[PDB]
């Protein structure tokens, strides 16, 4: 007869939610952070197998708030610029005659309480025209004054992303599949393990997706539920696709003492290659990629579809363009020049026009906002496109996509698809010949 | 054979009771080695629920007279209704996890007689047996 | 029979002995389950004084050479100046508070031959036992 | 007689081991006893590493099958290249950090087969003579 | 005229009338594992070997 034979370090386990820390190397926000291990170890575990599901990854939820709360945090100990709230007197910019430029800058100068609080300095700075309004030369009005206050980064702190590995404590392990193809969710051949993820940088941006990892095989289609058309579609590349952006404006920084003590960076003069920032892309690449994005997508839909594409259907200039970071400057492209094809049943380059902004808002957050200082110098920057944040559109034939975002959720989760995380349970029991004597 | 962390685990139940020692040291693992900031009170939490998470079922097998683990035997019968299959059907042509599957149902059932039948009559009897 | 959570507090030490696991495992308990805030560092540090509230005294159990606890016997005589009363006047018709009104006077001083007699003792001799 | 916390360390090995428990006992010591500020998480921080220190190794000692611990045996024999000393010269004739001077260079080699070995063996074996 | 001379530098901040500035003996403590060790030793460069600790 058999008796219970109790057990201990059985390797089992349940999926299950915990709190992930952090570990990256020894900038953005990451200094108070466990240094990565120099040998990251993993384990192919054969004859194991089981499902994922990176639609209920809750690791995405965390690392987002985290992001979040980072951004904060960096923000507190910087200069508030509430003082700037003022009416602005304005006029237009003479740019080159007669007008290519659009100007898109005003001239505008202010009675301005300084260190003296008491007698007051007349200054100057160059705004965008995207971050003023009219009020009612003319008078205009810094837009974040009607919806919160706005505080000044620091000019020390930058925001490039850095490569964040994540890991979970003890009885808790870092699950990851290593097969090539997956549909975003159900069971995998081929099971790993790993101590911690691999460097992920926190890149923010809409749409269009920036230094991310490569897809093996062929484009990668992940969605929710294909079939519904309130959802949205990942498709993630497999060939880096060049894009190279610029900013000609060899510009200087007035920065104006607007204390008591703390000081105030304004937009000095704007000199150089008077031209309006833009995007290169290499077009033969595009339309190359395109191609296979759309064999996959033939996959789903039939072998006697049609296929377009078009920009987004408007609205908040955050959601409408192709919002990123380089530098500290926050971009706005119009992407109607990569978004703007079709397919049937069955150099050359681009050029994306793009529009600068010093107020932003973060993840869509509202009560908030920050100001970015002007760069001083030329900008230019290189990154790698990865993979696209796609949205579904008298339908038995010809379909239309569009870009998206908004959901910034949306660009963790695009990486955080390998991983999951299950607690272990090394406690069990079994049925053993065994009658135990004193 | 060093097989690694979990490297048994796709392995039949007597097959991987050969290395559960090479689990047993990571399940606690140790080592990990402006005020506040993120992380700073996560690492903490987290550190500490390893802890506790560990130590919740040690003191279990504190309590089941064994201590010395990842194997003892009972004074406990198996009741048969506890999915009744053979030894080489059980330990020859079935993985842990496929266990669970299955046994997870009387979990706390079989717990009950763990905590404890033998942990109550074991002892009294020594104590009977000290008499002389 | 279950009675609960210090469910056999009102009987004689005796008695009381029958059930020592149910509050064994209570303890420690477990389970449990706009940054700071109040409450967030408070069932933060509880749950720490738990976990050192419980281990302060079980290391004690682990340096008594005992570990399998709850109960078991030492090589001490009893020195009969620690409240001299008879089996029948202590376990049959005692509370284990009342007992400890007594004798928690010699706590220390009985800790002192715990601590160490029979743990010296004990080994050296069993070195020597070792010798063939 | 009673020296204090480390009141053999400046004594030989052999002579040392005679009051090991009084070193024991504070090796994790217990006791100890506007929000955050400074030590708000310092003495909190400190009191959690003890904790962790503590248990890291006592876990090591747990699976080298010993548990009463201080000192016990094993069945691993001890290889020559690991400072090949007579006993008179070791035990009666050096401190335990003169010890460690040497010897910590097969730190981890060693504790491969005290983490093992017998460990391994010792069961199976014994689950064998369960047969009859 | 005359200016506070901290304002061209940073804001300043009153230091309340009832908190002192009385140094204060402390004591530092080592956690559980960790030891303070103390030399007697009346010689010492400031580095080195102590015979009597
Ligand atoms: C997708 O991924 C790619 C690949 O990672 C990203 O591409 C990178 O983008 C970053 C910016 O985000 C680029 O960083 C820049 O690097 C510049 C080059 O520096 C190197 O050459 C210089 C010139 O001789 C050397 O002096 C440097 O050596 C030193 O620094 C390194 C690192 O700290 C040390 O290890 C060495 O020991 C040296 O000390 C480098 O080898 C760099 O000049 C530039 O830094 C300027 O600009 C930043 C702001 O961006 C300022 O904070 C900083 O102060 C610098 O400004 C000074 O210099 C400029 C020069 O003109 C002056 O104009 C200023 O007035 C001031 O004096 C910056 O760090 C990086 O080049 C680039 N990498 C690649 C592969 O191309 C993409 O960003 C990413 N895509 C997206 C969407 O983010
Ligand atoms: C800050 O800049 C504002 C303009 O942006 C200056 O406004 C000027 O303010 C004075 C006082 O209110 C106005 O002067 C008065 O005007 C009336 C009519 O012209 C006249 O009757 C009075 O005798 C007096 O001069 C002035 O008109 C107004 N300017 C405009 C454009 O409205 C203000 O002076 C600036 N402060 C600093 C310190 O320079
Ligand atoms: C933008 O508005 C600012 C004022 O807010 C204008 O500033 C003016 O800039 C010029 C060039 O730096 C200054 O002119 C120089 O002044 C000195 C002394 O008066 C003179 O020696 C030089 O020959 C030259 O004229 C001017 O004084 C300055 N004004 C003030 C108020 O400081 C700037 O012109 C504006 N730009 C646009 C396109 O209107
Ligand atoms: C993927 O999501 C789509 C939409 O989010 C789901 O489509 C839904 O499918 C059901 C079954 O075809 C439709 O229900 C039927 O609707 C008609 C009219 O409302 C009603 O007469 C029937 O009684 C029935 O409810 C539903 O309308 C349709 N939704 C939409 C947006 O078209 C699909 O079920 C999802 N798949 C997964 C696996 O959940
Ligand atoms: C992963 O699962 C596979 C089955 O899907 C397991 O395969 C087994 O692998 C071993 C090693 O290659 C084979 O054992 C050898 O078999 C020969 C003939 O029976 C015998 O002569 C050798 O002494 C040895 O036992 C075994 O037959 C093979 N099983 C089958 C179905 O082919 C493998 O063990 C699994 N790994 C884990 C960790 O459980
Ligand atoms: C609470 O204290 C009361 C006394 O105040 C304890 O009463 C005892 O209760 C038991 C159960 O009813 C009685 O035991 C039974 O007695 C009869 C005759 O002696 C015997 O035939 C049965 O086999 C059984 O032992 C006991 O006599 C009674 N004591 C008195 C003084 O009446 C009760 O045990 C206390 N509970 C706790 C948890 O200690
Ligand atoms: C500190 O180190 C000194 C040596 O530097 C150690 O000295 C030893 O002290 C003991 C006690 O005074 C001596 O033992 C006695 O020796 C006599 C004759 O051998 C014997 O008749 C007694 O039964 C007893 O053993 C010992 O000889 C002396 N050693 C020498 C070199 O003089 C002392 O033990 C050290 N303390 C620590 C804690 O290790
Ligand atoms: C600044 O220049 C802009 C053109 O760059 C002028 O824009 C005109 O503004 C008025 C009022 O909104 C409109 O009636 C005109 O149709 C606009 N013109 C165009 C080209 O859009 C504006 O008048 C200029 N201001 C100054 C003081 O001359
Ligand atoms: C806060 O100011 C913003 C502009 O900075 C106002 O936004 C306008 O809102 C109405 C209603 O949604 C739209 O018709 C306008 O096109 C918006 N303007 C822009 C610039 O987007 C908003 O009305 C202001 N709130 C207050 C109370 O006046
Ligand atoms: C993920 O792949 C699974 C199959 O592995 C797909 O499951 C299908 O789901 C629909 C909706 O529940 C059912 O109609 C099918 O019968 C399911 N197939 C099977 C094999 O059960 C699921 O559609 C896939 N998801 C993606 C985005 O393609
Ligand atoms: C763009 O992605 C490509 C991967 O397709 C990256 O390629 C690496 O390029 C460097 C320089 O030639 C080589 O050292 C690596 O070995 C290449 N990797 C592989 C996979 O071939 C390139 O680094 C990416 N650029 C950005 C900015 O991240
Ligand atoms: C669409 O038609 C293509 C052929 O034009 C089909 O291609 C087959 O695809 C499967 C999956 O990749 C392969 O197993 C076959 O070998 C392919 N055939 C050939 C000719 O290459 C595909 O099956 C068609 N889809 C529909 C729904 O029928
Ligand atoms: C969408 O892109 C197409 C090319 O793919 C653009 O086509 C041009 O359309 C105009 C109007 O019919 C013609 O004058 C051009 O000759 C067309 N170009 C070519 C290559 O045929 C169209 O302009 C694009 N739309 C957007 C908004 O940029
Ligand atoms: C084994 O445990 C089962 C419950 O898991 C016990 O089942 C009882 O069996 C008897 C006989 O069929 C029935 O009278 C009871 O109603 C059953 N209980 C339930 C919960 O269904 C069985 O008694 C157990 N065997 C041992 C020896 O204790
Ligand atoms: C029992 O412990 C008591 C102290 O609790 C010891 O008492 C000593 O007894 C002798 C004889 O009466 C006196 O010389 C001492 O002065 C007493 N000590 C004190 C503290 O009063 C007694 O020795 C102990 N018995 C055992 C066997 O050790
Ligand atoms: C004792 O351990 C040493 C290593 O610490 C072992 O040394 C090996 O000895 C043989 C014979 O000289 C050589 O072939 C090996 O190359 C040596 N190894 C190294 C690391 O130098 C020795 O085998 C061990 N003895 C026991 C019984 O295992
Ligand atoms: C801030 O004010 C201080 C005086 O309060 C200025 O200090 C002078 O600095 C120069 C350069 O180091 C020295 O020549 C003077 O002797 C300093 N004065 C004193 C009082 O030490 C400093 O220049 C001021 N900064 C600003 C931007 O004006
Ligand atoms: C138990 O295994 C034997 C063969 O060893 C088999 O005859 C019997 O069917 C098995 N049990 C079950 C429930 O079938
Ligand atoms: C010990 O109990 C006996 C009866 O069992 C009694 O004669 C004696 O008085 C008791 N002890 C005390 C101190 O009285
Ligand atoms: C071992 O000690 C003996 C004396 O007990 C001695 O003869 C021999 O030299 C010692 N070992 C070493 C390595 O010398």
């Amino acid at each position: 007869n058999l008796w219970v034979t109790v057990y201990y370090g059985v390797p089992v386990w349940k999926d299950a939610e915990t709190t992930l820390f952090c570990a990256s190397d020894a900038v953005w926000a990451t200094h108070a952070c466990v240094p990565t291990d120099p040998n990251p170890q993993e384990i192919h575990l054969e004859n194991v197998t089981e499902e994922f599901n990176m639609w209920k990854n809750n690791m995405v939820e965390q690392m987002h708030t985290d992001i979040i709360s980072l951004w904060d945090q960096s923000l507190k100990p910087c200069v508030k610029l509430t003082p700037l709230c003022v009416t602005l007197q304005c006029t237009n910019v003479t740019n080159n005659i007669t007008d290519d430029m659009r100007g898109e800058l005003k001239n505008c100068s202010f009675n301005m309480t300084t260190e003296l609080r008491d007698k007051k300095q007349k200054v100057y700075s160059l705004f965008y025209r995207l971050d003023v309004v009219q009020i009612n030369n003319k008078e205009y009005r810094l837009i974040n004054c009607n919806t919160s206050a706005i505080t000044q980064a620091c000019p020390k702190v930058s925001f490039e992303p850095i490569p964040i590995h994540y890991c979970a404590p003890a009885g808790f392990a870092i699950l990851k599949c290593k097969d090539k193809k997956f549909n975003g969710t159900g069971p995998c051949p081929s099971v790993s393990t790993v101590q911690c993820t691999h460097g992920i940088k926190p890149v923010v941006s809409t749409q269009l997706l920036l230094n991310g990892s490569l897809a093996e095989e062929e484009v990668m289609i992940r969605s929710e539920n294909i079939t519904n058309n309130a959802k949205n579609i990942l498709v993630q590349f497999n060939t880096p696709v060049q894009i190279n952006c610029t900013r000609p404006n060899n510009n200087t920084r007035k920065s104006i003492r607007i204390g008591p003590g703390q000081a105030f960076y304004a937009t000095g003069d704007i000199i150089g290659d008077i031209r309006q920032a833009h995007c290169n892309v290499s077009k033969a690449t595009w339309n190359e990629t395109l191609g296979k994005v759309v064999k996959q997508l033939r996959k789903h839909f039939g072998n006697n579809t049609i296929i377009r594409f078009a920009n987004s259907s408007g609205g908040d200039l955050e959601v409408t363009t192709h919002s990123f970071n380089c530098g500290g400057e926050f971009f706005y492209c119009n992407t109607s020049g990569l978004f703007n094809s079709t397919w049937i049943s069955n150099n050359d380059s681009i050029t994306l026009p793009c529009r600068i902004k010093q107020i932003i808002n973060m993840w869509q957050r509202i009560g908030q906002a920050m100001y970015a200082p002007p760069i001083q110098g030329v900008i230019r920057c290189v990154s790698n496109i990865t993979g696209l944040i796609l949205t579904r559109d008298t339908n038995s034939t010809t379909e239309t996509f569009r870009p998206g975002g908004g959901d910034m959720r949306d660009n963790w989760r695009s990486e955080l698809y390998k991983y999951k995380v299950v607690k272990i349970e090394p406690l069990g029991v079994a049925p053993t010949r065994c009658k135990r004597r004193v | 054979v060093f097989l690694g962390f979990l490297g048994a685990a796709g392995s039949t139940m007597g097959a991987a009771s050969m290395t559960l020692t090479v689990q047993a040291r990571n399940l606690l693992s140790g080592i990990v080695q402006l005020k506040l900031t993120v992380w700073g009170i996560k690492q903490l939490q987290a550190r500490v629920l390893a802890v506790e998470r560990y130590l919740r079922d040690q003191q279990l097998l504190g309590i089941w007279g064994c201590s010395g683990k990842l194997i003892c035997c009972t004074n406990v019968p198996w009741n048969s209704s506890w999915s009744n299959r053979n030894l080489s059907e059980i330990w020859d042509n079935m993985t842990w996890l496929q266990w669970d599957k299955e046994i997870s149902n009387y979990t706390q059932i079989i717990y009950g007689l763990l905590e404890e039948s033998q942990n109550q009559q074991e002892k009294n009897e020594q104590d009977l047996l000290a008499l002389d």
